[PDB]
């Protein structure tokens, strides 16, 4: 999903996540490509209180 | 036996000195005593304790030993675990422990008793320990704190100023000064969310109750304050605290002592014992219901309580009462053996249904074991649709009934059309809150209805004073005229730039609506106003069109109730003729040539064209809606200000259709302007009288033109004014004018009364007569082309136009002088910080800016040295753009005439000139101060895109010169730098 | 005891099986009727299953 | 619906809306709200559907 | 996670396909308990798991056709499952027929 | 009723077989693995589904021979509960041999 929603859209902004569960399928996008671009913050919502 | 007083008289103070509050928190302490609380004094946890275990132990008449208390107070009472939603939640629904005692038997301990009122008992205490605190221990628990604050500060800045053990269980905060008294719910959130929820305590008038010593007078009783914290509160799930409206819990028990006083007289299934509440639209009815409906299941002898609604309102206002758990009102599975199954069901009563399930359970069911039952029954969504054979069968079907009404259209003998009034149905009003209460509260804006004398001619068809004869002159000769249309619309065209505040392009501005009355109507009304708009836009080829829409399906499709309201159309496209339905596709087309949509011609395309197009009308891009019969009542918009009225509207469908303009926004929007081409003023004074008396007229409409030139001494209120023309004089005779003010006291004088002078102009802006007045400072001397085209475009005669040059106002380019003058004072005294006495006014100068657009412009169009000191002004002029001075100078320094070909030349050639300004100082002020350049450039386009800079986000701290984590530091340059791009950006903010 | 339908409160019971458990004389078999407990959750809950 | 999604701001492009037990589109409806013709979207769903 | 946690979603999917589809045949509805009730197994191992050692469910089948002779367990267990929502989604069915079709004529 | 709750009495039942018996061969005390994790597994169906799903165990065998090809399923389940609880007993056999058997000398 990371190879997916990559590449060649170096603009503002990524990214925005309903459903978030963890942090884990969020962070290998930017996390490999931070030197990429640096563009905003990372939007997640969630429903159960430990998993948030 | 009431707490929402009806005859009450306002008692007074001697004084008993009233500056200082501690004096203040001494007569509130000796108040207290006097109505009947108990005060002592705790300077620690251990007595509280001590206070708790005496007060359980005289409510629920057991004894503890230490083992007990001491058990119960680990586990029950302060959990450290537990947090103040768990301590709130035990307040309103884990009001009782099951407790175990020694010798092994269960019993309940209570925390409140929710049942009665003589059992709860109640102490008072102050605080330990700067400030001045009141605490209202309940049973030993404390729930009400009162803190007291200064006179003079405001409640508005008092608002924003926020172990230990048991003080978690607060549940209301009233703040006050003694003059001002509101009262929080749980000290939730900031100025945000300020006073959308601080609500003040009043008589049942709606008049507020302002004070410290009549709200300890009517709110602070023990009948009244455990009345308001147990029956009147809601802790809904999750994470919020209700807390009603005054008004509310007056209906609310009004409601229910009517219903006991008419079970007290046997008065059953007779509307003298019914009733109902009139409400305004728009409040957030759902919680009266709710509160209404739990309350009627309360009560023993209640048999059934149903709420029922029209369709098909049902389903969502479910989910709505199922925000508390729980109602269980539903019946989905729509029978009458189900629903009857659920009449046998218990405790949890009521179910919320439609009047079709109720007719379907009329005249499917004859012999239900309800009907000789105390059944109470609440109405809502009060349009005359769905209504009639329902009373007459609930009349046959049943032998005991209530039956009362929360309705939005009061149907009086006033409004007959054969109709069936709402006393007669319901019977006594027992509550209403009505617009001139809300508008009384600040929570909706104020009118100006304005009717126009534009036309001589057909004036007498105009101010036809006969509907019946209106119908009769319903054509196209008498009302549908084509030069009548043209003057109105050249009427419009002219003066909607100047009534939504469009009078500079780098203002926001707003939009309007265009009520118009029929099919054959509309359709050459948008053909009108389009081919008008192509020749304005072929008069000049500079004049900025105008996007219309509008919308109509099907039909005026009965008359359904009395006098006389909106026909809510039906969503068949197909239903009309074909003219109109190829004039709607036309039109749909026009939508999806300029917008680049998909909406088809069907009922749901229809629907989300009717959808899409409240979106974007709502977020300020559709200009102007022609209104044919939707977007009247079933709409919300807080940013449309103006309303071009041609539709015989009349007494509260004149109020529904109003209230799209009283919301409020922000500072700049007062009120809503009412521009007229029929007479509708005698029915505005008409609906007037029918909410009541002529002091309505005082406070709610308006007051005219030389009464806002001259001001007015009130008597709603007791207001004092000056108008316009003294504030002029104050401007031109006490003060060094325009920018010769250089001590403080002159400086602050100045904005004590500039800001009064831009808001009062701001005011006078909605005006027609002051448009005229500011616009005869563009006319040409003698010149009868263009001043005829002035006086034709104004409908000003020569005895006007002279004697409006009589009346001199001061010059323009003085005005902004005084402008930049309040713009120094301003910024010379908003960084650090006598000076913090007056709040320099903002939102309104905030608009009526140029983005250096017009600017350029001006430089373009001086031809020529002579632009060489233009702009050294207008640079002050407007805030925003001090850094950038230097910049424009320099630009229009190093180049000059010979870089301007045209118009549109030098703006390309600035910005060229400004990313080539940018790119060279951007590496100048890198290198003084050796930032690491790809991350100085990273931040460069950080804080270009974020469009200002923080030292959040410590990145800024990663874009570091070589060293500073470290303790030992001034942390400079790094603020310094800070400053020193901060100035940066703000020369360079919005370019490049 | 069932004509006092919806009888605050629960616990009515929690006497009611203490004297007939009470029994001391002789050949006792009591210390017996341990069973009806208080969960439940919030008091209300247990007076509404309790009473159904 | 029950809530008040049938009146949204995003479901209006749908026409008809979501059932219960097949929620999982209610995010692919909630996905062409939140995106731009320059940007995409990566998303993943149930292969368990003939017309649902 | 029962047998009636899973007989819930069943249900509520038939409501749906007898409720938005509109469809007043015996055997259409049928087809739809076919689509519902194969639509609304669990799919995790536990998840499936719990509800075989809940009740109302059994282990043996009565027809073994729905049994890959081979070693998917997991297919013939998710098998029963649709063979005892089958079953009650018969008498589910011939109540909400008379239930339903009943209640829409307006 | 976990995996470690079986693992718990087949290796009691294991230690039993190594201690009571007193075998010090490697063959004959995994004719004892034979015999006692075979005689540790349950016997209730919700017993045996607790334990399928429990953590440790998978679905799929090895060795299809110990599945019976037929409608069995219970038989296959518990053939997965013996081979996972004798691969568990090949790694406890070998660790207990020398640490019971050095222990023994006395």
């Amino acid at each position: 999903i990371a190879q997916l929603a990559m590449h060649g859209q170096t603009h503002v902004n990524k990214i925005y996540d309903p459903a978030a569960g963890s942090g884990s399928l969020l962070l290998q996008a930017k996390k490999q490509f931070d030197n990429h671009i640096i563009e905003e913050g990372f939007f997640g919502q969630e429903i159960n209180h430990t998993t948030y | 036996n009431f707490i929402v007083l009806d005859k009450y008289i306002k008692a007074e103070p001697t004084g008993d000195s009233y500056q200082s509050e501690s004096d203040l928190e001494r007569e509130l302490i000796q108040d207290l005593r006097n109505q009947g609380y108990e005060f002592i004094s705790v300077k620690s946890q251990s007595a509280m304790l001590a206070n708790v275990r005496e007060q359980l132990q005289n409510l629920n008449g057991v004894v503890f030993n230490d083992s007990e208390w001491r058990r119960f107070t680990e586990q029950y009472l302060d959990n450290p675990s537990d947090g103040i939603l768990d301590k709130t939640r035990k307040i309103h629904i884990d009001y009782i422990c099951d407790f175990i005692f020694d010798d092994e038997r269960l019993e309940n301990i209570y925390l409140i008793d929710k049942k009665n009122l003589m059992r709860n008992k109640v102490q008072i205490i102050q605080q330990f320990e700067n400030r001045y605190d009141v605490t209202i221990l309940v049973n030993g628990l404390p729930l009400v704190q009162i803190e007291l604050k200064k006179r003079g500060v405001a409640i508005r800045e008092a608002f924003n100023q926020i172990e230990n053990s048991l003080f978690k269980y607060l549940q209301l905060f009233v703040i006050s000064n003694g003059t001002d008294t509101r009262y929080f719910a749980n000290t939730t959130k900031r100025d945000k969310n300020s006073f959308d929820f601080t609500m003040n305590w009043a008589k049942s008038d709606n008049t507020l109750i302002k004070d410290l010593k009549d709200f300890t007078a009517t709110c602070f009783q023990k009948h009244t304050l455990l009345n308001v914290l147990v029956n009147y509160s809601v802790f809904d799930s999750s994470q919020t605290l209700l807390v009603m409206r005054p008004y509310q819990i007056a209906a609310t028990e009004r409601i229910l002592w009517k219903i006991k006083s008419s079970f007290t007289a046997k008065n059953w299934s007779k509307p003298e014992s019914g009733g109902y509440i009139w409400h305004t639209t728009g409040s957030g009815k759902t919680l009266t219901s709710f509160k209404a409906a739990r309350l009627a299941t309360e009560l023993d002898f209640i048999d059934k309580v149903f709420f029922v609604v029209d369709r098909k309102d049902l389903d969502y206002q479910t989910m709505k009462e199922y925000q508390r758990f729980s109602p269980d009102s539903v019946n989905g599975s729509e029978n009458t053996a189900g629903l009857k199954r659920n009449l046998d069901k218990d405790d949890n009563k009521i179910i919320v249904t439609t009047i079709q399930k109720l007719n379907n359970l009329m005249k499917a069911e004859s012999d239900l074991p309800v009907y000789n039952q105390q059944v109470v029954f609440i109405f809502d969504e009060c349009h005359r649709s769905q209504f009639g054979e329902a009373q007459k069968n609930l009349k046959k079907k049943f032998k005991r009934y209530y039956q009362f009404g929360f309705t939005g259209t009061p149907i009086f003998p006033e409004n007959a059309l054969g109709s069936e009034t709402t006393a007669s149905v319901f019977g006594r009003e027992l509550h209403s809150y009505v617009i001139t209460d809300a508008i009384r509260d600040e929570k909706v804006l104020k009118f100006k209805v304005d009717y126009n004398d534009v036309r001589p001619q057909f004036k007498s068809l105009e101010t036809e004073t006969d509907e019946k004869k209106l119908s009769a002159a319903e054509n196209q000769q008498a009302f549908l005229h084509p030069m009548r249309i043209q003057e109105i619309t050249q009427y419009i065209l002219n003066n909607f730039r100047q009534k939504t505040h469009r009078t500079f392009p780098g203002s926001k501005g707003f939009n309007a609506m265009l009520a118009v009355s029929s099919v054959d109507a509309a359709k050459a009304y948008y053909a009108t106003f389009k081919r008008l708009q192509e020749e304005a836009a072929n008069k000049s080829a500079t004049y900025k069109p105008l996007r219309i829409a509008t919308i109509f399906s099907f039909a005026a499709n009965e008359e359904q109730n009395a006098i006389g309201e909106i026909s809510d159309e039906t969503f068949d496209t197909s239903a009309m003729d074909s003219s109109a339905k190829e004039f709607l596709d036309a039109a749909i087309r026009e939508y999806n040539s300029h917008f680049k949509t998909n909406f088809s011609t069907d009922s749901n395309g229809f629907q989300n064209y009717y959808r899409d197009l409240a979106q974007r009308v709502k977020n300020q891009d559709i200009d102007l809606l022609i209104v044919v019969g939707m977007f009247l009542t079933g709409f919300d918009a807080p940013t449309l200000n103006t309303l071009f009225v041609d539709k015989n509207l009349r007494y509260h469908g004149l109020m529904q259709a109003f209230s799209r303009t009283n919301r409020i926004y922000d500072a700049t929007k007062t009120f809503g302007n009412i521009v007229t081409f029929r007479d509708l003023e005698r029915s505005t004074i008409d609906a007037i009288t029918l909410f009541g008396d002529k002091n309505t007229k005082n406070v709610v409409l308006e007051k005219s033109y030389t009464e806002y030139m001259e001001g007015f001494t009130d008597a709603a209120t007791g207001e004092a004014k000056r108008g316009f023309m003294t504030v002029v004089s104050e401007l031109e005779q006490r003060f060094p004018d325009p920018t010769s003010i250089e001590s403080e006291k002159e400086k602050k004088d100045f904005v004590k009364l500039f800001g009064e002078y831009l808001r009062a102009e701001n005011i006078l802006q909605n005006y027609d007569e002051f448009a005229t007045l500011k616009a005869l400072q563009q006319i040409d001397l003698s010149d009868p082309v263009a001043v005829e085209k002035f006086k034709a475009e104004h409908y000003v005669d020569d005895e006007k136009f002279a004697e409006l040059q009589t009346i001199r106002l001061p010059a323009d380019r003085k005005i902004q002088d005084y402008r930049s003058a309040y713009n120094d004072i301003r910024d010379w005294q908003r960084r650090e910080k006598d000076w913090d006495d007056v709040v320099f006014e903002v939102d309104l100068l905030k608009s009526q800016e140029i983005n250096l657009d017009y600017i350029l412009g001006l430089i373009f169009e001086h031809n020529r040295g002579e632009m060489i000191e233009e702009v050294k002004r207008l640079i002050r002029s407007s805030l925003g753009n001090r850094a950038k001075e230097g910049l424009v100078v320099d630009f229009i320094q190093q180049t000059n005439l010979d870089d301007l070909p045209d118009k549109a030349s030098i703006i390309d050639a600035f910005f060229t000139f400004a990313q080539r300004e940018q790119q060279r100082e951007a590496e100048a002020l890198i290198k003084e101060e050796n930032l690491n350049e790809d991350a100085a450039k990273r931040y460069i386009r950080t804080s270009l895109k974020r469009e200002y800079a923080t030292e959040n986000g410590t990145e800024l701290n990663e874009t570091l010169p070589k060293l500073s984590p470290l303790n030992p530091q001034y942390k400079t340059k790094k603020q310094a730098v800070f400053q020193k791009i901060v100035s940066f950006i703000e020369k360079f903010k919005g370019v490049g | 005891l069932n004509a006092d339908l919806n009888s605050i409160f629960v616990a009515i019971e929690s006497s009611a099986y203490g004297y007939p458990s009470e029994a001391d004389i002789k050949g006792l078999f009591a210390d017996f009727d341990t069973t009806s407990n208080r969960l439940g959750n919030t008091v209300k809950d247990k007076n509404a299953r309790l009473a159904a | 619906d029950d809530p008040t999604l049938i009146n949204d701001e995003r479901f209006a492009p749908a026409g008809v809306l979501a059932p219960k037990s097949k929620a999982d589109f209610a995010f692919v409806l909630h996905a062409l709200n939140y995106l731009s013709a320059k940007g995409r979207a990566a998303i993943v769903c149930f292969p368990g559907i003939f017309y649902r | 996670m029962t047998y009636n946690n899973v007989f819930d979603h069943a249900y509520e999917m038939l409501k749906e396909n007898i409720r938005y589809d509109d469809i007043r045949d015996t055997d259409d509805l049928h087809d739809a308990i076919h689509m519902a009730a194969d639509n609304a197994v669990p799919h995790y191992y536990a998840d499936i798991f719990s509800v075989m050692a809940s009740e109302g469910i059994d282990l043996e089948f009565e027809d073994s056709g729905l049994m890959p002779d081979t070693k998917d367990v997991i297919r013939i267990l998710q098998a029963r499952i649709y063979e005892q929502l089958t079953i009650d989604l018969w008498e589910d069915a011939e109540d909400l027929l008379n239930e339903y079709l009943e209640e829409v004529e307006e």
